[PDB]
């Protein structure tokens, strides 16, 4: 399926701070994801072993942005991810195989992370043996340590309505918190490394147009700096300014969000 | 009456894959397409509009969506299959037309609007869309595929269906009566294959007197049955 | 054959058909002037006409085209033959055919199979919708029947052609019983005119009624000819199901 | 109006500037600058730019200065006033080169140039003769320059180029020639050419003046004339051959398209690459019958008359069809001969072709045109010639230093 071909990630990406104004929780789970990797030796000499990871669903919000966030900001080499929407399908069975080669060149890349994406495309139980065998195989091969145990556990879902994920999470998953939703300050900083482009003029306060902005995604407020220097490169011009596309942007975001 | 806005158009669709010195050097790069939609629809004012682009290049014609309600709801895997040929079939040209248990629907529809938006892929391959009413579709489509511009169908401007009409009529014979102010001005939300039906029952009610010569009389009996006919019902 | 001398009585309609099915056969010059393009075909609702097919086959064998239908009536099913490539290679091959379902004019398990094959026409008109192999390929529909709701709903006259064609001409009822009067042994005192003319209200299928409904009277007393009196007492012997 | 409603930027003077080495590259920026006349950056970057390279790269870079000063008579003539009288032969040769091509109506410059060309043995005035009656001859029946360019065809140095630059200046001077002529110049030089038949490429340069000599007839027999003293031994029948490419300007004569049909199976391997290379010249106008299929057979040759025979024009997308399969070939002949009519073809298609021909590249002739089409990338006589006269480069590296002088651009 498309799953093997688009399972590999590359192609870096939107960068560390354009966090959705997560402050503590980027550091609740940036302590599992970059500092494990930045220091092996303190995690196994100050004590038994890394933690194992996070977990975040509820709201969408930026979600499945975030995580590529952490494949862009990976500094040895980008893990490769997986999603979920990918094993429900017809033809059932190749599912063993599937995760027995995703994670065997888990086992070829020296043990390397391995996220899981969309956990609820295959998850609640509440006919439905071959969903119980893929997501209990699944889990009988994310317990238990035969492969790894320490590497990474992470499921970024929508709906939490999984039964069995959720009783089979305290095993080897923690951190049950929330997605903490971007806050009215969290985009100034997107801006502010967003403002890496073409030359800005310093006019355009970050903070007004991104208090502007309610109720936004991480890629919608990627579509709109890309319609900042969309629009501000059509008319022709060198520079630009919040004058010449504040009706594009509170109409792109009021006309397209009443 | 739509030479400008065509050109504006062909030059927003066309600056992708051609004259890419202010395309990529000045960063353009608007990966996301168009959506089109016409009041009478037919798919015929809009295959007339999009037919500029098909004189050289590759096209793909998906018309309807059928195919999902007619069997069981296997979901958006064949549009996984069109994305997946349309990544190995990068220089072509997407193109959806006749866009028309609920928990379902939804689900799929929020799949499709993720997959339509393509977070996890740049520009490849440029994407319209085309419905009967943009009205009756969720408005949550309009960001992925239209982020650039959208254009409605204009009024009978005495210039397009003149235009179309002296293409259609360029070898043709007719007689010195037939005006045709009243014909462009007096016809309203017609598509070409209207005024083409009109002009070809014209000739064939014509020719049942052996007259390679078509009247002005003989083109108004002729519209006297399709202005009947939509009126009927 | 079915020939012009086995067919009429719908001369204004042939009149009329002749540049619907005729246009791209003797004149096809005319696509520069006129403009025009292959349409899905045409259909005649109503009462049985005692001859639907007859046209179709007459028109078909004046052509010097081939009749291949497809549900396949009369071993012509498997004959040609997913079932539904073979159809549009032999369409190919022969250009000139004309489609007509003859054999198609339990809710569950017929409509299962005949939506199978409504589902087969239907990815054919889609095939036929996109692309195009050669020239002179025209489906025709029936509605004669009462279980025909699929042809005569999906197509309202939008897109296709239409025919209202509940009085043909009275020819459907006086002349092409003259034609089936013809075919068997007949004498030279009868009258058809006033026993074809006096059969109001009930149907169109007047004739195959009188005719194989008279049959088992010239079958009782088995007269060397068919008299009209045997044709009288078929009127009555077809209007009392009536 | 050029320097005021248009601007370029200095990406290609800073990359096609940046990149140059191995003595080639710093051909092709001879190739950009040359030809550049907005920005005249590279000009003043100093000294030493024209040292660096070589003997064919000082004739270029002695002739961009020249090239690029079309205007301000008095300017170009305080900017190439400093090349003359130099210490080098090909600075100066180069700097009366630069003066034949910043003008064409001044002819000021004649007498300095042809008052020491009179040596007839070996002197710098050969060089000082390539460029001078090269360019002089772009600058223009003049009759003075071409009874004082008799003793010059009368002298047939060694160096090819100066018969090159002389039957080529004589020829341009008499293209458009009413009915041809047959006078005793060029009957002078037929003779000439029929006393030794030795170093063939006068046989392939020479009959390149007389063919535009030719120029201009409407009813001449001249070719016929030449079918009965011309024809001889293949090299004088190639000559033969090459008036019959400048004897077909153009009418109804379907015979020569049966007939070449008939010969188009020829034995010989170059009178079907320059008689057939006359399909472009000929139905020029109805480009509905060019594309054939060519391309199809073995005669890689052929593949390169109709590479060639592509042309100028605005480029449709059988043209550049054409380029796809002709742009991928092992032999350095016709994959560097593919860039040129390639980026002629089409002057914005021109990045991605350029990334294909980086992508199957990765030697340094390929790279110096590859470099050459990335700078000229983006129905008179003059546009006609220099490029007629550049269907001779699969030879020695000589003519890389009258292929940045062409005149076929504007």
């Amino acid at each position: 399926p498309t799953v093997t071909m688009m399972q590999v990630e590359e192609k870096p990406d939107v960068t560390y701070s354009d966090v959705g104004g997560c402050k503590e929780q980027i550091e609740k789970l940036r302590e599992v994801v970059e500092t494990p990797l930045l220091h092996p030796e303190r995690f196994v000499n100050l004590g038994i072993e890394p933690p194992k990871g996070v977990l975040l669903f509820g709201p969408p919000g930026t979600g499945k942005t975030l995580c590529a966030r952490a494949v862009a900001n990976r500094t040895d080499a980008c893990f490769i991810r997986v999603i979920g929407s990918e094993l429900v399908q017809k033809y059932v069975g190749e599912g063993a195989r599937m995760v027995r080669e995703l994670f065997e060149m888990a086992r070829t890349k020296k043990a390397c992370l391995i996220f899981f994406d969309e956990i609820d495309a295959i998850g609640g139980a509440r006919g439905d043996n071959e969903v119980q065998r893929t997501m209990l195989e699944l889990i009988n091969q994310l317990d238990g340590f035969d492969p790894r145990g320490n590497i990474k556990v992470l499921m970024a879902t929508n709906r939490p309505d999984t039964l069995d994920p959720a009783l089979m999470r305290p095993g080897r998953l923690d951190r049950k918190i929330e997605f903490s939703l971007p806050d009215l300050e969290g985009r100034t900083h997107i801006f502010k490394i967003h403002a890496r482009s073409m030359s800005v003029e310093r006019d355009i306060r970050f903070e007004l147009l991104a208090r502007l902005c309610p109720n936004s995604t991480g890629a919608e407020i990627r579509s709109v700096c890309t319609e900042a220097g969309m629009f501000a490169i059509r008319a022709r011009r060198k520079i630009a300014t919040e004058k010449d596309f504040l009706e594009a942007v509170n109409k792109v975001i009021k006309s397209y969000a009443k | 009456g739509l030479d400008n806005q065509i050109q504006e158009i062909k030059e927003s669709v066309e600056l992708p894959l051609t004259h890419p010195e202010y395309y990529e050097e000045m960063g353009i790069k608007p990966p996301k397409g168009v959506i089109l939609y016409g009041p009478p629809g037919t798919g015929k004012t809009l295959l007339a509009k999009a037919v500029a682009n098909q004189t050289s290049a590759t096209f793909l014609r998906v018309v309807g969506s059928e195919l999902i309600q007619k069997y069981l709801g296997d979901g958006p895997k064949l549009v996984r299959e069109l994305f997946r040929v349309a990544e190995e079939h990068a220089p072509s040209i997407v193109f959806i037309d006749e866009i028309d248990g609920e928990r379902e629907i939804q689900r799929t529809m929020l799949e499709l609007l993720n997959q339509l938006d393509g977070f996890d892929s740049r520009g490849d391959v440029k994407v319209i869309m085309a419905t009967n009413r943009i009205e009756t579709l969720d408005p949550a489509l309009i960001r992925p595929g239209r982020i650039d511009r959208k254009i409605e169908f204009p009024l009978p401007d005495e210039k397009t269906k003149k235009r179309i009409f002296q293409i259609h009529t360029s070898r043709m014979t007719l007689a010195d009566d037939v005006t045709l102010d009243d014909l462009i001005m007096a016809k309203d939300d017609l598509s070409g294959a209207d005024i083409k039906a009109i002009c070809t029952e014209a000739g064939l009610m014509a020719l049942r007197e052996r007259r390679m010569k078509v009247t002005n009389e003989d083109f108004k009996k002729s519209k006297e049955n399709v202005l009947y006919k939509k009126q009927e019902g | 054959d079915s020939t012009y001398e086995m067919i009429g009585g719908l001369d204004k309609q042939i009149k009329e058909i002749k540049e619907v099915i005729e246009l791209p056969v003797k004149h096809p010059e005319l696509f520069e002037a006129l403009g025009i393009a292959q349409p899905k075909g045409v259909l005649l609702y109503g009462p049985p006409g005692t001859g639907k097919t007859l046209l179709a086959r007459a028109v078909a064998h004046h052509t010097d085209c081939t009749f291949i239908r497809v549900s396949g009536s009369e071993l012509v099913q498997k004959f040609i033959g997913r079932m539904v490539r073979e159809l549009f290679v032999m369409a190919r091959e022969h250009a000139p055919s004309i489609i007509f379902m003859d054999e198609i004019d339990r809710l569950e398990g017929g409509s299962g199979g005949d939506s199978e094959v409504q589902r087969t026409m239907l990815e054919l008109l889609n095939q036929l919708d996109g692309f195009e192999a050669t020239k002179n390929i025209k489906v025709i529909m029936a509605t004669n029947r009462i279980d025909i709701l699929d042809s005569a709903l999906l197509r309202p006259g939008r897109i296709d052609r239409k025919i209202e064609f509940p009085p043909p001409n009275e020819e459907a009822r006086l002349d092409i019983l003259k034609i089936h009067s013809r075919k068997m042994n007949l004498t030279r005192g009868i009258n058809l005119r006033k026993i074809a003319e006096l059969m109001p209200g009930a149907s169109g299928a007047e004739v195959k009624g009188v005719c194989t409904e008279a049959g088992m009277y010239a079958l009782r007393e088995r007269r060397v000819h068919v008299t009209q009196e045997d044709f009288e007492m078929a009127v009555a012997k077809v209007m009392q199901k009536d | 109006d050029d320097i005021y409603k248009t601007h370029l930027e200095n990406n290609r003077f800073g990359g096609s500037g940046s990149q140059v080495d191995s003595a080639r590259m710093n051909l092709a920026s001879s190739f950009v600058n040359g030809f550049v006349n907005q920005d005249k950056l590279l000009t003043d970057d100093g000294n030493k730019w024209l040292y660096k390279n070589k003997d064919h790269g000082m004739l270029s870079a002695a002739a961009s200065l020249g090239m690029i000063l079309l205007w301000d008579v008095d300017g170009g003539l305080t900017q190439i006033d400093k090349y003359l009288y130099s210490s080098e032969d090909y600075i100066k040769s180069g700097a009366l080169l630069a003066c034949g091509i910043v003008n064409s109506g001044v002819r000021n410059e004649c007498d300095p140039a042809l008052a020491l060309l009179s040596d007839y043995v070996l002197h710098n005035s050969n060089t000082m003769r390539l460029g001078s009656i090269f360019g002089l001859g772009l600058a223009y029946n003049r009759e003075d320059v071409l009874t004082l360019l008799l003793p010059v065809m009368g002298d047939s140095k060694s160096s090819m180029e100066v018969a090159g630059v002389t039957a080529l200046a004589c020829g341009m001077i008499a293209v458009g020639s009413c009915n041809g002529d047959v006078t005793s110049t060029i009957l002078q030089t037929i003779m000439e050419k029929s006393e030794t038949e030795l170093k063939d490429t006068y046989a392939r340069w020479l009959p390149l003046g007389l063919g535009l000599n030719h120029l201009g007839k409407g009813e001449a027999i001249e070719a016929i004339l030449a079918a009965l003293e011309v024809v001889s031994e293949p090299f004088r029948s190639f000559a033969n051959t090459l008036v019959d490419v400048c004897a077909y300007a153009g009418s109804g004569n379907v015979l020569k398209v049966q007939q070449l049909l008939h010969i188009c199976s020829e034995h010989f391997d170059s009178k079907e690459k320059e008689e057939d290379k006359d399909k472009k010249e000929k139905k020029d106008k109805d480009k509905k019958e060019a594309p054939a299929d060519m391309g199809a057979h073995q005669g890689v040759a052929v593949l390169g008359i109709a590479l060639i025979a592509m042309g100028e024009e605005i480029g449709a997308e059988m043209a550049l069809r054409t380029f796809g399969h002709l742009l991928r070939y092992g032999e350095p002949t016709l994959r560097r001969a593919v860039p040129l009519a390639l980026a002629l073809i089409s002057v914005s298609h021109d990045a991605d072709p350029e990334v294909s021909y980086n992508s199957i590249f990765a030697a340094r002739l390929a790279a110096m045109l590859r470099q050459l089409a990335q700078y000229h990338a983006k129905k008179g006589t003059l546009t006609l010639c220099p490029y007629h006269s550049d269907r001779q480069l699969m030879s020695q590296v000589a003519v890389a230093g009258l292929l940045t002088v062409l005149v076929s651009f504007l």
